[PDB]
RNA sequence: CAAGUCUGGGCUAAGUGGUAAAGGAUGUGGCGCCGCGAAGACAGCCAGGAGGUUGGCUUAGAAGCAGCCAUCCUUUAAAGAGUGCGUAAUAGCUCACUGGUCGAGUGGCGCCGCGCCGAAAAUGAUGCGGGGCUUAAGCCCAGCGCCGAAGCUGCGGGUCUG
RNA sequence: UCGAUGUCGGCUCGUCGCAUCCUGGGGCUGAAGAAGGUCCCAAGGGUUGGGCUGUUCGCCCAUUAAAGCGGCACGCGAGCU
RNA sequence: CCGCUGAAAGCAUCUAAGCGGGAAGCCCGCCCCAAGAUGAGGCCUCCCACGGCGUCAAGCCGGUAAGGACCCGGGAAGACC
């Protein structure tokens, strides 16, 4: 059960749904073994199961679709901490230059859709037209440049913790 | 861990299902329950 | 279901050396309890242990009355090889008759005990059934 | 290349079981079948273990031999022969049963693909 | 003909800076012979005679530049192989024959109290009782001398034309001189 | 390889079927209980996260958050004999307590029928094989007809005993 | 199996297998490092000379990354010993 | 073994469905055979319809050096072949 905000263009067919609007031009997949509720202003959970099982199925589709939404409307931004007294990172080329010892630093690229931002050398983030892929590659780096909690330092998903 | 006889620890250690598999997840390494 | 020689003749009339029948406490209502449903020459020692085990985990009220007792005996190896069997004796046990009134945890309201027997339970040897008697337990 | 039209057959979505079975019965009676589709026909869910069994075919490789086709082509081949008899009649029948990739003439892609498409 | 080839001159080594051995190889440009291509239907090899004068006594890079000189009109000098690079080369064995478990294959034979005792060479055994009969394992006396042999990382250093000839690093060309050796350069690690 | 990819009503989604025990675990599917949603209910969220409680052995530190013994009182929104992360005891969070928002079904234990971990193996693999996942088929209960012995009848002949 | 299957140890040739010694990949520590320990996944390849002992095994010598368990009639006598 | 994305549990969950992270391992890659893989594979080069007999004469004769073969002469090719 959800609405379909401004410019929310929702094409339901094949079993995919092209979903286009602002800094959100998207086209996603939405199962053919259940049922679609799309209606000019809002949208919702059909019930081609009505039973606990596929139940989960479309509660999920609720969230998903929702995604096509908020997404295609106002994109996605994941807040990344670069905490490294020594470890440091900044934009360079059309990619991210991060440095964490080892020797070589790394150029990471956010292919079509993925965009990385170096607000300020110490904190870094990722905005991508969509939560899925975003959070995804995002963490990709977030583990990629070790977060070893031995005693602090590492890339870390915003707001974490210490140790001993 | 023990592979056989997984049974919750921290007062919130989770019985989760991965591959018909009962492994338990908690927020302390001190739990890693894996059958 | 083979058994002992003559209870005054092979090995007959002991004291099955064990650890008696009542620990735990009183009460008029709540029957809290242990019974089983397997069939076997219940393992003297084993049992004895198990049981006192429970005792161990607890100490007082909650009828740890225990309705079992090993009174006959097993035998094997002592003499020439494998053919003609004279008779070495070991294993005093009792026929757990496929389910029955085992040991109780009887009392008004003391779940501490209930759990305890539980303990004694996991303990024991042949699966056994965890239970309540005539009213429930409280 | 091209041929008759005796047994004009194709698959897809089918139950890859009695499909062969008939494949057979016709083969058997004595009817040369030409059929295409591999990929699009089907076989028991639990996709995973499905693939399983079939690579069973895949690496079941012992010194003496034990190939096991890696394309749909085979999948079927094996099944079918699986329904025939090695003696002559069986044999030749086998010559007489012929199917292909998709279309060279007027779940059944997944495990052969997986283990050797 | 996809590749580059010729024969066994001889080995010796001399010079350099420390001193390295090598072998010389024979080959001007043993002419064009069609040109590999599964095009339009099956296309694999043709022979619009342009041949020897004897040969009716018997009657995409590599191959592509091979299109270059092949079209040229037959032959195509060898030495694309330049200033030390790595071909690799095949050479037919050297007919050693049918032999003993020994050199056919390294194996200790007749220890001593009996290494001798009018007793020697003959592999020791075949197969556990109960497993059953005979593997396809343990070689046997497995002839050697006609195998088609060859190797990797074949570093060639230099060449010259006083006749089309090459000097390659570490002979091991397999067979003996006056013999058939082929060289490519493939999957180089010491690329 | 002869005969219903019969039809009927359940349950399986692990190839279980094509061997295993104790023991696991809001898996799934069917049956009984305690507490409420208009003292408008469990997880969300706001919040005070009450005071005499900091009581005894050991204290050197129990003063819930060393362990052995208690488990009362309370002014007042109740109470928390404060199960809980710690530290040298103390010193913060957590619900065992509920307003508004919600707002309509939530948390429980027994009884079950079906199923996954436990359940490592030696020339090579295995439902017999090819095979199959709501007639697949398996597994349960339903009716159905067809298969199949030299066994029983037709067909005809042999034979001994009365 | 007694109208018969030749029982040790060694030899030579080996071939599985995993409960993996060494390897790699893991999660865990009372893990900082480093090196250790706990177990899960994996058998690729690899897994030394003496010494004394008919011995296997074993004890000791010097190495090593290692110096693995066990199957195959405790594999091998129509192959020795 | 570790994540993202997210149901069913309007609050979590790597998670049945969706996507990736990751092994001296598996498949491929390297090299060595190899269509007698009876499913005899490709390609090029070259030789042209001899004879006379009953026929679906797919049976008997010169043949084409298309070619090859025998014998001889020689090979790290090698028991013979």
């Amino acid at each position: 059960p959800i609405e379909i905000p401004a410019g929310v263009t929702v094409t339901v067919n094949g079993n995919t749904v092209t979903v286009k609007g602002p800094k959100g031009e998207l086209t996603r997949t939405f199962h053919p073994d259940m049922t679609i509720t799309v209606e000019g202003n809002v949208i919702t959970v059909t019930r081609p199961s009505d039973e606990k099982h596929h139940r989960a199925l479309h509660g999920t589709t609720r969230s998903l679709l929702a995604n096509m939404v908020e997404g295609v409307s106002k994109g996605y931004e994941k807040a990344l901490e670069l905490v490294g007294v020594g470890y440091r990172a900044s934009k360079q080329g059309k990619k991210l230059v991060l440095s964490v010892g080892y020797s070589h630093p790394v150029e990471i690229e956010p292919e079509e859709g993925l965009e990385i931002e170096v607000p300020s050398q110490t904190k870094i983030i990722v905005k991508g037209a969509d939560k899925q892929r975003v959070g995804e590659l995002a963490a990709n780096i977030r583990a990629v440049r070790p977060p070893e909690p031995y005693k602090g330092k590492g890339i870390r998903y915003e707001g974490e913790l210490v140790r001993l | 861990k023990v592979r056989s006889s997984v049974k919750k620890m921290c007062d919130n250690c989770k019985v989760v299902r991965r591959h018909g598999r009962v492994l338990v997840i908690c927020s302390n390494v001190k739990h890693k329950q894996r059958q | 279901s083979i058994k002992p020689t003559r209870r005054e003749y092979i090995s007959g009339i002991p004291g099955k050396g064990i650890a008696q029948f009542k620990m735990g406490n009183n009460t008029y209502p709540a029957q809290v309890e242990n019974v089983v449903e397997k069939p076997v020459q219940i393992r003297h020692n084993a049992l004895e242990a198990a049981r006192n085990a429970a005792n161990r985990f607890v100490q007082n009220s909650g009828k740890f009355r225990i309705r079992k007792f090993p009174f006959h005996v097993i035998r094997e190896q002592d003499g020439d090889g494998m053919r003609a069997p004279f008779g070495k004796s070991v294993g005093t046990a009792a026929r757990s008759h496929g389910a029955n009134h085992d040991f109780i945890a009887w009392v008004n309201p003391d779940p501490a005990v209930e759990f305890a027997w539980r303990r004694a339970y996991m303990k024991v040897t042949p699966t056994v059934n965890i239970d309540s008697s005539p009213a429930g337990n409280a | 290349a091209e041929f008759d039209a005796d047994v004009i057959v194709d698959a897809r979505d089918c139950i890859m079981g009695r499909v062969a079975s008939q494949v057979a019965e016709q083969a058997l009676d004595g009817e040369t079948v030409a059929v295409v589709n591999a990929e699009r026909a089907v076989i028991t869910g639990r996709e995973e273990q499905i693939v399983e069994k079939y690579e069973k075919r895949v690496d079941i490789g012992n010194d003496n031999g034990y190939f096991y086709p890696k394309r749909p082509d085979g999948i079927f081949k094996r099944t079918i022969r699986g329904m025939l008899p090695k003696k002559q009649r069986g044999r030749e029948a086998f010559e007489s049963v012929r199917v292909y990739l998709g279309n060279p003439y007027d779940t059944l892609g997944e495990i052969s693909e997986t283990l050797g498409a | 003909v996809q590749g580059f080839a010729g024969y066994k001159a001889g080995m010796t080594p001399r010079e350099g800076m420390e001193t390295v051995p090598v072998t010389v190889i024979e080959t001007p440009p043993m002419r064009a012979v069609a040109l590999r291509a599964y095009e339009q239907r099956p296309l694999t090899e043709v022979w619009t005679d342009e041949f020897h004068s004897e040969l009716d006594r018997t009657l995409s890079d590599r191959l592509d530049h091979a299109l270059d000189i092949v079209e040229d009109g037959g032959e195509h000098a060898m030495n694309i192989f330049r200033a030390g690079e790595y071909a690799d080369v095949a050479g037919v064995t050297k007919g050693k024959g049918t032999q003993g478990p020994v050199k056919r294959w390294g194996v200790q034979k007749r220890k001593g109290k009996h290494a001798r005792q009018g007793w020697r060479r003959r592999i020791g055994n075949l197969g556990p009782w109960n497993p059953s009969r005979v593997r396809s394992t343990v070689p046997q006396q497995g002839q050697t001398g006609y195998h088609q042999r060859t190797e990797l990382n074949k570093r060639l250093i230099d060449i010259g034309e006083g006749g089309p000839y090459t000097l390659v690093k570490g002979s091991v060309p397999g067979p003996d001189k006056r013999l058939v050796p082929f060289f490519r350069a493939v999957r180089p690690n010491d690329q």
